[PDB]
């Protein structure tokens, strides 16, 4: 079943791959990877194909490694990335030390879309049902995102959208307060937040919150949605924040629709309820897929969930080559996901 | 059918 694999050396570093894939193109360097764009003769697509950097190098990388095999192997969405193939060229466990990743191509993504051209209402719509599609289905397999911004999100020349890169446990421009000074532990709500932050911005054509540092950015936010009241206070566990919180001008929510005159009243609307400040009364994505704004792509039976997702290794505590062990499994079990 | 231009 393994089939013939092939050495070359691009931006300094040895790739092994199954002849399959043809004409590697160095797309980009990163810390914890780097991504030739090639041709999946299979499929017949352009793909991408994650090398990635020295993943057992210590405990945590390791574990790292492992998690986000776990969860690309869980992702099963038409709006979330999958994992078309992962791939060893090692034969056996002693011999495995490398991983590469292949997920499929869409060409574009939001930040480059909204670059060369302006979105119709009609545009904005569907990619935020879409985006608010896959939340769905990856906040109801309990993952959080953790970084939703335009340039983790994909688009096609038909619009079709594809949520990728899921923080591993510019960015801060999209980020909820509550977890940009890490005021408490992550919510998936924290999402919306996001969507909110994107959707604003397509919505406008600006960025809604362009801070410069945290402080500015915090006190951005608060000019829009008011300052925390008192049941906000108390969920709040670290008392250096809240007494810097306390320090700061009290301030009432805005009239959303004084900020956004002339965009859809119903996207209106929909901010109005995302941008909520408390976490806890923020629309869910299985909510706002609901809201009369996306009513003409809107089907309740066609919104999919996940399976449940175990998540139990989180808080297991294993030796490197024990989380290699775990991940060498993981590469070997992979099944693909069915031709097209 | 909405449609977008990609980036070239």
């Amino acid at each position: 079943e393994r089939p013939t694999f092939y050495r070359q050396e691009l931006n300094k570093t040895i790739w092994e791959v199954p002849e399959r894939y043809q004409n590697l193109s160095p797309v980009g360097s990163g810390a914890y990877g780097s991504v030739c764009a090639a041709f999946d003769t299979k499929t017949g697509h352009r793909v991408a194909v994650k090398k990635l950097s020295r993943p057992f190098q210590s405990i945590i990388h390791a574990k790292r490694t492992y998690r986000e095999l776990r969860l690309l192997k869980h992702m099963k969405h038409e709006n979330v990335i999958g994992l078309l193939d992962v791939f060893t060229p090692a034969r056996s466990l002693e011999e495995f030390n490398d991983v590469y990743l292949v997920t499929h191509l869409m060409g574009a993504d939001l930040n480059n879309i909204v670059k060369c051209q302006k979105l119709t209402d009609d545009h904005v719509q569907f990619l935020i049902y879409q985006i608010l599609r896959g939340l769905k289905y990856i906040h109801s397999a309990d993952i959080i995102h953790r970084d939703l911004k335009p340039s983790n999100l994909a688009v096609n020349e038909d619009c079709e959208l594809k949520i990728l890169d899921f923080g591993l446990a510019a960015t801060r421009w999209y980020r909820a307060p509550e977890i940009m000074l890490n005021w408490m532990h992550y919510n998936q709500t924290v999402d919306i937040w996001s969507v909110g932050c994107i959707m604003a911005e397509l919505l406008t054509g600006r960025t809604l919150f362009p801070g410069t540092d945290h402080i500015d950015q915090l006190k951005l936010i608060l000019r829009l949605v008011g300052t925390p009241g008192a049941e906000l206070l108390k969920k709040i566990s670290s008392e250096s924040a809240r007494n810097y919180i306390q320090s700061l001008a009290q301030m009432p929510k805005m009239n959303f629709a004084n900020v956004f005159i002339g965009a859809n009243p119903l996207a209106v609307d929909l901010l109005e309820k995302m941008l909520v400040l408390d976490s806890d009364k923020r629309i869910t994505a299985a909510q706002a897929l609901a809201h009369a704004y996306f009513a003409q792509y809107h089907d309740p039976d066609d919104e999919p969930v996940a399976d449940p997702y175990d998540q139990s290794f989180e808080s297991r505590d294993l030796l490197i080559d024990e989380w290699k062990s775990l991940t060498y499994d993981e590469v070997i079990s992979f099944v693909p996901p069915p031709l097209d | 059918t909405l449609s977008l231009v990609m980036p070239s």
